[PDB]
């Protein structure tokens, strides 16, 4: 059931475009003479649970090439194909932040980042402007630690989901609807919440709308905690408060 | 003394700070290197008797 | 033990002078000089936030680290007769590291309210952030040190729990329970360090 | 479990850092000016990359 | 051997003494030493006392083709951390040709039975930052071993005095902090290695 | 009007209540988990009636959070720097309070176990002594609880 | 004209007292459980009949926290920096004086326990010396209300 | 003028004086205790007239609690400071001798208990030794009284 | 507004992150170095099958090396004193998290080397508990990174 | 504004540098030549072979020797403070990194040097294990000249 | 103007540059004087050749001469505060690396002659490794200079 | 002016120097004296031959004295802490010196005396050990002189 959306084909979080690219293609030598290794003797241990593993290990390579295309960090550095996004011209010369040329080197070191008439993002991965930043650390963690709980949230839900199937099966029908509908009806209150609020925040907002501060990164992810007893502010949409 | 001044004091807080951490720094080295050589062991083996 | 001895040494030294320097002081009418409102007025919070931080986080890795050493230690004694309890105790090694998470995602929180400054002196500047600073510099104590003992106790049970399971394998489902018991009391201490810096403006 | 499930982003992390200081600090230095000088030993430089 | 210049209306209220007391116009340096302590008679013109005020004034005809004038600001009352009363300095006033520049002090302070020394009262930043303002100025003064009284005196000579040398800096106390923290996890790693042993034989 | 600085005591005091009451759970929860785990293996049909001492080790902790919870919601930043010394005080006192309860718990709980491993009638008795042990904690509890409001 | 800070003493004087009492307590309940535990093994019977260190713990406990919330009761913010140093004084001396009352009634019993399951006429003497070191444990109690009353 | 404040040291001295005696009459207590429990075992018949030490150290908390409230009884908030200082003194001599003459009545209790159970004669030589011990203690009653109502 | 002696809590931020890291590593290779000496003397054939918590211990110093090149690159003159500070947190925390990644390391590599030296059917299991390992130590370096910027 | 003291802190951290790679050597000597005088008494052929783990614990020494050489020519009574804090920090993690390689040098190669007497096997991966050592003391060199020169 | 007490440093580098290094001396030697209490029983006959670590600890103490003398003279009344910190560090850190030397020398010249005892070919290598040791105090005397000339 | 307290440090110094040089020829002959009574019942006939190593611990004393006078000659009112510090630097190093040679006295003497009881054709060898000994407390001496009229 799982192979692929296993914990095991995602088992890379580290693709770097050209460690894929080694992994697959120690792999894909390593597959091509399998015949004359089986047929040889065995070299040691590891290099025995390296043969069992060959399999896994070469589509798990394969898994790490695609995770780092869209992750666009080909050995740390980025890649740019068919457009970039971004530009400075129209931040500055619009801006009024021109005039920058040896002054940015003087006076603005590290200074300039502000979006004017900008937007749209890579039709494929991530920018190459963000891996050339400074910035990079902060929209990474964002970013990532998204990514981490939709996707943990939903591959829970997977698993969670599977044990339904797995009772029906087995007939039991008392613990079927009296022990694992409260688990997904807990699991989805609680989480598939979280889930709609990341992306709802994602979606609903845009470069000039942070509430009155420059920025403010996210400052919704974590403030709505697992019991939010009062208060809050900030984010008081419609309805949010009877629906939490 | 026309009025009770004060004693005149000076920088005292860096060299005051200084000089009293390596006052006992020092000693603390003296101390503890003293002290495992007190405890030094021949090793007292059959030949002691 | 001679380690102990120095410390033991530097302990009551430092007591003792201590003790007497304070003696001193108030008999000499000289209670104004030991002014400790100076002192936690002129440091900078940005030392105790900060400080805070690191602690919350360390104290929560060390700690995970003390549970989960001292039951890999028992693990791997008490599974050369039985390889089967190589894999099938983990259930109780996981807690210890899922407590050392505990801790980041903490570290992270406190240090969601960090702000510059861009000011010096102490008067009427700096109240609420004095608050916010000192807050969330105990929040990060509080984590910190309570995730690092939850984390001790449940390495130790997890411990004796695998050099249980050696004998009879059927008690770790009975047993489990203590352990659980807690990863739990570390979930109280994340809760209260929630708590503590929840409502607090840093600027 | 779901605090757990943010382990591995930390490995992404630490391994997109380890990358990127790796390359700052070898391959960086390995390519400079005075191209002769620059490249002669480039082929030790990338080896040991 | 100077005798410290006293405002005494009606009794000694505000005693005020010094080394090296001098002051530079536009980086032109002059002692006033002797044209203050030396000389008995002194425009003290404008010169306050009160239960709660200090307002001391030192006024120059000949300096700098002006009338240039000193103020010194002082101010009490109760606290009420230690329902005790503190001075504190306010801030210094210089006035010639109708122009008022200012100087803030930085932390002249004490409590207000005793009486305040330093070492050095300076704008100059080498010889201690204790005098600063934002707006830069003309005025760098300098006054060496500056002693000041204003309230609760008895007597021609000074109280004991409140020296504000310290024994610790706010500086020097967080490095050593920070030190502290430091020694303390290298010698939990330093305790917890040494405390290793070594194999004494082998099986065969 | 409110001298500054006047919150770093009242934290001080959360932070202690939580950390000393927490430890002193940790480690009679510790305890008594080693001496059940030694035991089970000579008699495991009296595993369950026995983690009554872990679950007292566990409660001190949650009288350990009511006060700490209490006192950080009654905190602000605007304190009087005298409520800030009562919940200072009210916190150690509460935290040092389970110490004691949580140690006195831990051991007793591992004798007793290990007494009801060889003596089964020795259980009952056992109980008795658990309950006195949290005579300590809960009193904690009061110190601080009147302490706290008033 | 009344200095803030004074009720600083006056608490921690009370979560001293309380705390002390509690740490004395728990010394005495730890080392009662563990020789009541010890001697169980042989005699079942003695159990109930042995006891007696653990409710003398408790009672120094009783004795620790009525001294504590006397304090308590009697702590406001216009404490005068003379009441309180009373109040600090009277908590530490009856705190102090319980802890080592109760180790010293921990000690007793863990002897006495062992030798009463070796001896069956040695628990007379419990009746007598516990009490001795109990009473030890009031006296502090009564200065301490000479010096909170006062 | 009442310089600085003197209740502090008053208040300091008595809860002093009250808890080293205490402190050292708990150890003469448990090493008594422990030395009778120990001999029951075998001269049972002589628990009665081997409570002495345990007597003795009563009577040493009993001076400890006399010397307190008498130089507790004293204290007032006009107090001059030097008052104070003998209120230091005598508190601190007084508990600090008790403790002392518990230390040497501890180990002497001990000892002759232990050779009590093979020579019954020892019993009266105890008499002798052991009283020097609350001698010392007296001796210390004595130099805070002197400094009680100097 | 720069305050002088900024730079100082970043440069000891730096080298406690190196230095921290550095001793955890040391005390992890020595650990299994003892282990692994223990172990070859009847099994030379595993040699090399278990070296890795040596390299385990090489990859908690890269660890400390990348934090602290990284602090050092971000070091400036003029630091704002708020900057510093971060920098300082960072290494602390990463060094005492390297520091105790290693303690980890060399015990659980210490036991695994000689259990698959008893056991070769024990050295996966092992694997699992030692990587345990190295993460700690990694959520140091992630909780500076974070701390890099914010 | 150039204040003064600010050399002594380079001072120190150059003199921290040289004296922690010297005590680092020194106990890695100390530990290797222990380990070859209680194996040559069997084995004393291989003397020669075994004479390179304490070569490389006299490479860390010289480790030390660079790092002071490089203070040496940066020391001027003109330092800004800022510059002096990064040379003791640069001295201070080269020093420590030393210190911690010369314990695990040492370690190691004392258990391996024994082993090898034993058994010859273990020798090649003694030129595996103590490199991992040396590396590690070459990290903090690193970060040294990273610091030094900025 | 000139700080008067900036000679104290000064004076107490040259101080440390006597005391360290010929402690660590004495120390070698003691330990050196046990290897010979240990062989001179079984073989005397080459009592001339072990005579190393003794004149390596002179050569250490040597050292330390001519760097005391050296920060001696050119100790003087008249120095910036920056010369005396200068001396002072250098007096220290080879005062230091003279300490690790000598126990370095002492612990490899007793085991290396506890060993000789039965196998002289282990000699040669004695040479080597002590001059290792020897020359690790070198480096300390080669810092010294590198501070006094600058 | 002239500050004050300057005699404070010279007679420090010189004080500390005669405490140190007594200390470590007290401790040197102590270690000798122990050896000799051990080694007396193996040959009472080489007692003479053996005392050289207590005689040479007692010259520690000598220096002692002569540095003694040399600073309490050059003790005035008017120093101008300078002086007064060069002295108790000098006394420093001659009693820490003397010290040195005392442990390293004791120590060889008490082995080397041992193993002459046990085997006599030691002796000459014996004078060469004790004679470096003695010579390190010369150095201390020499450096003295150089630290006294300067
Ligand atoms: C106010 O202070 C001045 C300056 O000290 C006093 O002038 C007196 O001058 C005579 C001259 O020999 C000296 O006794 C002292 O310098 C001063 N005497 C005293 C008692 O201070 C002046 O007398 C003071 N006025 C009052 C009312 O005290
Ligand atoms: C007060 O200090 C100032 C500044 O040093 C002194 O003025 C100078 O002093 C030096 C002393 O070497 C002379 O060479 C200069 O000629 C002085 N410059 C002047 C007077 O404009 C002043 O002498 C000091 N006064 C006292 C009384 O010590
Ligand atoms: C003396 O003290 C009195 C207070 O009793 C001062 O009166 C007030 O001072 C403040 C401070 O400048 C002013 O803002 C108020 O306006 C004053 N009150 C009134 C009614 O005017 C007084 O200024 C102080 N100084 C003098 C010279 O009297
Ligand atoms: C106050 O104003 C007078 C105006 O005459 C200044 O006197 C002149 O100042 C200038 C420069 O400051 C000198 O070049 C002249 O020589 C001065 N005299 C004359 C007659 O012009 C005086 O300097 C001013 N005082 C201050 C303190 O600024």
């Amino acid at each position: 059931y799982t192979v692929i959306t296993f914990p095991f084909l995602f088992a890379v979080m580290f693709g770097d475009f050209g460690h894929g690219i080694l992994m697959t293609l120690f792999a894909v030598w390593m597959v091509l003479r399998e015949s004359r290794i089986l047929s040889q003797k065995n070299e040691n241990e590891m290099f025995s649970m390296v043969f069992s593993g060959r399999y896994i290990i070469l589509l798990m390579g394969l898994f790490s090439i695609y995770t780092g295309l869209i992750y666009n960090d080909c050995f740390s550095k980025s890649l740019n194909i068919f457009g970039s996004s971004w530009s400075v011209r129209p931040m500055f010369t619009i801006g009024n932040w021109t005039e920058e040329t040896l002054l940015g080197s003087s006076v603005l070191q590290l200074n300039p980042a502000i979006p004017g008439v900008f937007g749209g993002p890579y039709p494929f991965g991530i920018d190459p402007i963000w891996n050339i930043a400074t910035n990079k650390l902060t929209f990474l963690n964002s970013f990532k630690m998204k990514m981490s709980v939709i996707l943990g949230i939903i591959h829970m839900l997977f698993g969670v989901s599977l044990s339904l199937f797995n009772h029906i099966y087995f007939k039991k029908p008392l613990n079927i609807y009296f022990g694992f509908i409260p688990e997904i009806i807990f699991m989805s209150s609680l989480f598939g919440y979280l889930v709609i609020l990341i992306f709802y925040k994602w979606t609903a907002y845009d470069a000039h709308s942070s509430r009155n501060a420059p920025s403010l990164l996210i400052h919704f992810i974590n403030m709505f905690l697992f019991s939010y007893p009062e208060s809050g502010n900030a984010m008081l949409y419609s309805g949010q408060k009877g629906i939490q | 003394p026309y009025n009770l001044a004060y004693k005149y004091n000076l920088e005292y807080s860096v060299v005051f700070n200084l000089v009293l951490w390596i006052m006992t720094g020092l000693a603390l080295a003296v101390i503890i290197t003293s002290y495992n050589i007190w405890n030094m062991d021949p090793g007292y083996d059959s030949i002691i008797y | 033990t001679g380690l102990e001895l120095l410390y033991l040494g530097i302990f009551v030294a430092f007591w003792a002078c201590m003790i007497v320097v304070g003696i001193c002081y108030t008999i000499f009418d000289l209670g104004f000089r030991f002014d400790v409102a100076w002192f936690l007025t002129e440091t900078s919070p940005f030392m105790w936030s900060n400080l805070g931080i690191g602690l919350a986080i360390s104290l929560s890795v060390v700690g995970a680290a003390w549970g989960i050493y001292i039951t890999g230690s028992s693990i791997i004694g008490g599974g050369v007769k039985a390889p089967r309890i190589k894999t099938k105790n983990l259930v109780s090694i996981i807690f210890c590291e899922a407590v050392a998470i505990y801790g980041i995602i903490m570290a992270i929180v406190i240090s969601n309210m960090a702000e510059p400054f861009s000011a010096t002196d102490p008067k009427a500047i700096g109240h609420r952030n004095y608050h916010a600073g000192y807050s969330m510099f105990g929040a990060g104590l509080t984590v910190g040190l309570s995730n690092l003992f939850c984390g001790v106790c449940v390495g130790i049970v997890g411990s004796g729990a695998a050099l249980a399971d050696a004998q009879n394998p059927s008690l770790f489902v009975k047993i489990l329970i203590v352990e659980i018991f807690g990863s739990a009391i570390g979930l109280f201490g994340v809760i209260v360090a929630i708590l503590q810096t929840s409502r607090v403006k840093m600027g | 479990n779901t605090a757990s499930y943010l382990r591995l982003w930390a490995l992404s992390l630490a391994h997109a850092q380890l990358s990127e200081v790796l390359w700052t600090m070898v391959i960086h230095i390995g390519l400079h000016v005075r191209s002769l000088a620059g490249g002669l030993g480039l082929f030790f430089i990338f080896a040991a990359f | 051997i100077h005798p410290p210049v006293s405002y005494n209306d009606t009794a000694p209220r505000i005693l005020f003494w010094a080394q090296n007391f001098s002051v530079a116009y536009k980086d032109e340096w002059k002692d006033l030493t002797s044209l203050t302590f030396g000389v008995e008679n002194l425009n003290l013109t404008g010169s306050f006392w009160n239960d709660s005020f200090a307002m001391l004034s030192l006024t120059y005809e000949p300096l700098f083709g002006a009338t240039v004038t000193f103020k010194f600001i002082l101010a009490s009352r109760f606290y009420p951390v230690s329902a005790r009363y503190w001075f504190t300095m306010e801030r210094l006033e210089i006035h010639s040709n109708g122009s008022v520049a200012h100087f803030n002090v930085s932390q002249v302070t004490g409590p207000s039975i005793y009486s305040f020394h330093c070492e050095y009262v300076s704008s100059l930043s080498k010889k201690g930052s204790l005098l600063v303002t934002n707006v830069p100025s003309l005025w760098q003064m300098t006054l060496h071993n500056f002693q000041i009284q204003a309230f609760n005196v008895t007597g021609e000579q000074f109280s004991y005095a409140s020296d504000c040398a310290g024994f610790f800096s706010p500086g020097i106390w967080m490095g050593l902090l920070t030190t502290l923290f430091m020694l303390f996890i290298f010698t939990y790693g330093l305790h917890m290695i040494l405390s290793l042993k070594t194999m004494d034989r082998f099986d065969d | 009007n409110n001298p500054e600085y006047s919150s770093f005591f009242g934290v001080m005091g959360a932070s202690s209540a939580m950390v000393f009451s927490a430890m002193g759970a940790a480690y009679g929860t510790a305890k008594s988990g080693t001496g059940i785990a030694a035991m089970s293996v000579m008699r495991p049909e009296l595993i369950m009636k026995s983690i009554i001492p872990v679950v007292m080790a566990g409660i001190i902790a949650i009288y350990g959070l009511v006060v700490a919870v209490l006192i950080a919601n009654s905190l602000t930043d605007g304190i009087t720097l005298y409520r800030s010394f009562l919940q200072l005080g009210a916190g150690l006192s509460v935290g040092l309070s389970g110490l004691a309860a949580g140690f006195a718990i831990g051991i007793v709980g591992d004798a007793g176990v290990r007494g009801t491993a060889q003596q089964p009638r020795l259980f009952v008795g056992m109980i008795l002594i658990l309950i006195f042990a949290e005579v300590l904690g809960l009193y904690g509890l009061i110190v601080a609880l009147i302490l706290s409001t008033k």
